[PDB]
């Protein structure tokens, strides 16, 4: 009576059951785990807080509208300041973590409309000034909130395109990057399991964001005649197999 | 090794019915919906190998040095009686769209250096140049003048060579991490200001050119092309295919008031 | 026959003949047989 | 010292010979492979995950709902598209099928079409898909379209339908850049009894469409694509 | 291993009345009919394989290009700046009667490019251009300057060589059927008036050539001569050798009023 | 560094001579074979073949 | 020796040393002998 | 063949306190004054061999 | 006379490749080697003897 | 292969892959042990 449709994920003192899910994507079919010595470079032995960073954290909601553009947030940012994942953050020189990204929506038999859930690694955004204007360190840290696709440009900020995935490739080709998608009819969660995909073995969780999360509405919201015309949509993410590594003073960031 | 037999069918197990919800794409094929005939594949896949796809010499950067008396000249570097370039392989975009199909990348590379002479403006004859490219690493003195004693080179390799031929040479993989990043969505620091985007994740060295030769009576204009293969090449995390032009090595950017990249239908959604 | 020293100057690798596409055609955590139902 | 004779070819450069070279830096050690998720091996690994297609062309600036098919409650034998099968150009070029495809001279094999029904739950409704292999025109009507590949699609639990378009061809490639003895045929799809919705609910529903290749697929002769170009080069 | 012994004969069994009708050509020999002595062939046929015949390099190309400014020039393919081919063996004669001789043929070919500078007017010397040829297979963009992004050539074969000196590489057999077509009666489709005869069938490539070189105060003139032999042949179907003159690539026709192709007999039937 | 010496002719082309060459599309994967009827090897396998002789020639 | 690796990199093929006229010079159903009558 | 494991130390066995009048340079590594966890040196010092120094 | 191809790259000089070459003094006999205490290998050997830093850098 | 007969004219040396900074960090007549007191 196991459905590919119900699901459990315990992670520390937190669990997350889904009634309605369409089986969970385990990014390039790897599943997150420690750094290898083998791997190692940096001679430090490091510290794994285990159960008190590898829970769930839930960031707070968004509301999908008819009007959406999308949304995107940056993984460590968007964590920054959950409980003490985020202090290890600022007080390590060097962290690495791989997570579990559950987004959930759910709606009626009578709405439709379909989200896009994809993770892109280094997803470097594009000015939208042009030429080689940089995006300032604030605009691609948002932090929990996130980057709001449908908000208006400014300045040092992004590009929020959507047809343009904010970096000149188009939003039909995402689907080669991990994703998943909600469509109402179907699914009412998304679950991504994202093992740490780097160049170097252990980097900075400040200076570098290495996964940006991506819900994108692509069929639009439509919702029963004279229901409300919209849904919250929630993101609960949790870091897992997280080690920090190069104990010090405590990071001052940028704003 | 395309296709095995196969007949009628009138089944509970229907293999065309799924969900993509998943984020699957399931492994359908002709032969779970039509009735097929054996046939064999004759094929391999070996040109779209990834070694075979980043294995040609592609051109990454066009230069020019001329061969003049440079009496008088008070920025050799100005003149054009030396140059630099930082390598790159990002500024033409024909192998750059190529790289970035993939996030990071491992290859050695093969250069091949051809320079050809150019004399504009009537001289007798066409005098024999031999061109000097110094590979300049990161803290090395950079070259003030043509003459310089940076270009002694006696620890940096430099290879010496006629114009109207060709050189060639390899460098191993000289990134600093395990593989370069075609894409890095960082700074150097958390800075308030520093850059994005651009690091040195990519750095490959840098390259300064001469002409070896004092000056003849009439001015020669040298013009460097620097060819670029990947040898044992190594790729990792497809991405999505660059569709808007570029604007500046090293950033996603595209150009403001770009035109729609999708061909817009002659016709109806129905038309042909 | 290597005619020099180092790795970095042989010639071109030699095909991978590697070939897995499941790390991008099925990375899901529940396998998913074909002609099963894709939803239980 | 050896005799040899130089052959007609000497000193030539030609961007796709593979030979040994000396290293400029001799004995450089690079830093150590670490693992990392995902390497691609070959580019025929990559054509066969599905992307979307912008099906609905008929816009006028590049639209998240060039993606989006609509549908009508209602209407019957009637046409949902229709397309040719140029994968080098028009709805396919910008997919990443038709973006790889673009670097090979020549195509063969099987491609796979499947749609999504995004509708709500309480509606329901049957569509015929139809591939018509080269040699008549694009199908007129659904009489036409059902005498030819087809498969009718009921909508339910299992949201999507995968289309396979048969490998059917004489000669054993085809041209990528759309060429006429070379071309694949149409793709059509109407009403096979017609999309119904519940009460309460009313307006278009879309379909999505993706497209991936089989297994059975082989690329070959490598070029240029005309899907990038510039003028001058670009600096920092 | 040519004729035996063979003495009187006064039989029953003729092997010198045979029916024509019936589309054979019987096999006899001069000691059928006369007496014989042995003797042996000396010989192999060796000379006469297709390999043979088909594989010595023939001219199939002679085009031309020219260094000169471009400055003002608004058509650089007009004005011979740099110049295309799309690859036939059905150009120049020679070759041509040769492989018609045949219905389907399939060979790897292999290319020899020479290309010879001139000066009609007036230079002080002769300067030293390095040409570029690129195959440009079809749907690649094709150059529009002399000096376009196209010349990049990031995954398209290219070939640098010295005007003066010669090119050679060689190309698989880039055929997409099993044989190359020599002729095909047919049309790209059931269309009224499609051109009938041409096809893709016979499709080659294609080849772009151009100077590297900027220009010097005089003008150059490059001609260059492609040459191809095939290697590794086989082919099927022979047919009547071609009696009339060729008057287009790619279709039978001939011209009209020709002239008589058979030599009429100063004389009689009966003269020797 | 082996040493050498160039003999004459070096650097010649010689219509007829047959020796190998860099492919220009390295790895690349011709079209299959398929059967066809009529193979020739010889051109000493077509001239048994008989044809007709225009003799009369007074035309 | 083949310095190349690719197959269309080799020299001129070899001689057929194959040889046999008879698909042209006698395709007929019914076997002729020479010295036995033509039409019989 | 850079780092060895190594955990807590309380002891009589100082390995950083030296005499650098002695003229010696006592060879004390990360791992005689931090905990460190294994790391290989993946690097063998080729390209300071003297042979390569003053061979180009 | 054995057939072969140049490749790009002949004739150039690269400071860092490592060929043979003829001997001018052919036959020539050096002095024999003595032994002296302090041969260096490499030069991480070196770079592991300690040396004064100027830390007071503010004259 | 060498081609020349001399020895001066082979190619560069090898790897000496001897490495021994004992004779510079560590030259005292009586040995010290790290971690023992260096003066008793």
């Amino acid at each position: 009576g196991y459905s590919d449709r119900v699901q459990q994920i315990t992670l520390g003192n937190s669990t997350i059951t889904t009634q309605e899910a369409a089986n969970a994507v385990v990014c390039y079919a790897e599943w997150p785990e420690y750094l290898p010595d083998v791997d190692a470079s940096d001679v430090n032995k490091t510290s794994k807080p285990d159960t008190s960073v590898c829970r769930f954290y839930t960031l707070d909601s968004k509301t999908w509208t008819t009007g959406s553009k999308g949304w995107c947030w940056k993984l460590p940012d968007a964590l920054k300041d959950m409980g003490v994942f985020g202090q290890n953050m600022f007080f390590h020189s060097l962290g690495r973590s791989g997570y579990t990204v559950h987004v959930q929506c759910n709606a009626t038999k009578f709405h439709s409309g379909c989200l896009l859930v994809v993770v892109i690694p280094e997803h470097q955004l594009a000015s939208h000034e042009g030429g080689n204007v940089s995006v300032k360190y604030t605009f691609t840290h948002p932090g929990e909130r996130g980057i709001d696709l449908s908000s208006a440009n400014e300045v040092g900020g992004p590009v929020k395109d959507v047809l343009y995935n904010m970096n000149g490739t188009l939003l039909g080709n995402l689907l080669i990057f991990p994703h998943q998608f909600i469509n109402l009819r179907t699914n009412n969660t998304a679950t991504i399991v994202i093992p740490y995909i780097n160049s170097v073995p252990i980097d900075s969780m400040t200076r570098h964001n290495n996964v940006s999360l991506m819900v994108i509405p692509i069929a639009p919201l439509t919702v029963p005649t004279g229901a409300t015309p919209s849904l919250p949509i929630t993101v609960t993410i949790a870091p897992m197999c997280t080690e920090f590594s190069g104990i010090r003073s405590k990071s001052i960031v940028p704003q | 090794t395309a296709s095995i037999s196969s007949g009628p069918k009138h089944t509970q197990k229907v293999p065309i019915l799924t969900a993509n919800e998943t984020g699957a794409t399931m492994p359908v094929l002709p032969s779970d919906s039509i009735e097929t005939r054996t046939t064999y594949m004759h094929f391999n896949g070996s040109e779209t190998d990834v070694e075979c796809f980043l294995g040609r010499a592609a051109c990454v950067h066009v230069t020019e040095i001329q061969n003049k008396d440079a009496t008088g000249i008070d920025n050799h570097r100005e003149a054009k009686l030396f140059n630099d370039w930082k390598i790159n392989l990002s500024s033409l975009v024909q192998l750059r769209k190529k790289l970035e199909l993939f996030t990071y990348v491992r290859f050695d590379s093969e250069y091949t250096i051809l320079a050809t002479a150019s004399q504009p403006d009537s001289a007798n004859y066409s005098s024999n140049l031999v061109v000097q490219a110094m590979y300049v690493p990161p803290g090395a003195p950079n070259p003030k003048e043509w003459d310089d004693y940076t270009w002694q080179s006696a620890s940096n390799p430099s290879v010496f060579f006629k114009v109207g031929d060709t050189s060639r040479f390899s460098v191993p993989y000289v990134g600093l991490a395990s593989a370069y990043n075609c894409f890095y969505d960082g700074y150097s620091h958390d800075d308030a200001e520093t850059q994005y985007g651009i690091t040195v994740l990519a750095h490959m060295g840098s390259m300064a050119f001469r002409i070896v030769n004092e000056h003849d009576e009439h001015k020669t204009l040298v013009k460097i092309r620097v060819y670029h293969r990947a040898k044992h090449v190594e790729a990792w995390i497809p991405r999505a295919p660059r569709a808007l032009p570029y604007t500046s090595i090293g950033r996603t950017n595209y150009p403001k008031n770009t035109e729609p990249v999708i061909k817009k239908r002659k016709g109806d959604i129905k038309s042909y | 026959i290597n005619y020099y020293k180092d790795a970095a100057s042989t010639s071109s690798a030699g095909q991978s003949l590697s070939m897995d596409p499941s790390k991008f055609t099925e990375p899901v955590k529940d396998l998913m047989l074909k002609g099963a139902p894709a939803l239980n | 010292g050896l005799p040899t004779t130089t052959l007609p070819g000497s000193g030539q450069f030609l961007t796709t010979d593979d030979r040994q070279s000396p290293s400029a830096l001799p004995n450089y050690e690079p830093t150590p492979r670490i693992h990392i998720p995902g390497k691609v091996h070959n580019l025929l690994e990559i054509i066969q995950v599905d992307t979307l297609i912008p099906m609905n062309n008929t816009h006028t600036k590049d639209e998240v709902n060039s993606y989006l098919i609509p549908l009508n409650a209602n209407r019957q034998n009637e046409q949902v598209f229709g397309t040719n099968l140029f994968i080098g150009d028009g709805v396919f070029k910008t997919t990443l099928l038709g973006e790889i495809v673009q670097y090979y001279t020549h195509w063969s094999g099987s491609l796979r079409f499947s749609l999504m029904y995004t509708g709500p739950a309480l509606s329901s409704a049957k569509l015929i898909l139809a591939y018509t292999p080269p040699g008549a025109r694009g199908p007129q009507d659904r009489r036409e379209a059902m005498l030819g590949t087809h498969v009718v699609w009921d909508i339910g639990l299992q949201s999507t339908i995968v289309m396979t378009i048969p490998w059917t061809s004489g000669v054993q490639f085809r041209y990528t850049d759309p060429d006429t003895y070379t071309s694949a045929g149409f793709l059509s799809c109407w009403y096979q009894t017609s999309l119904i919705l519940p009460p309460e609910t009313t307006g278009q529903v879309y379909l999505l469409s993706f497209i991936s290749a089989c297994p059975d697929f082989k690329l070959r002769l490598m070029k240029d694509t005309q899907t990038i170009s510039q003028t001058v080069a670009l600096t920092e």
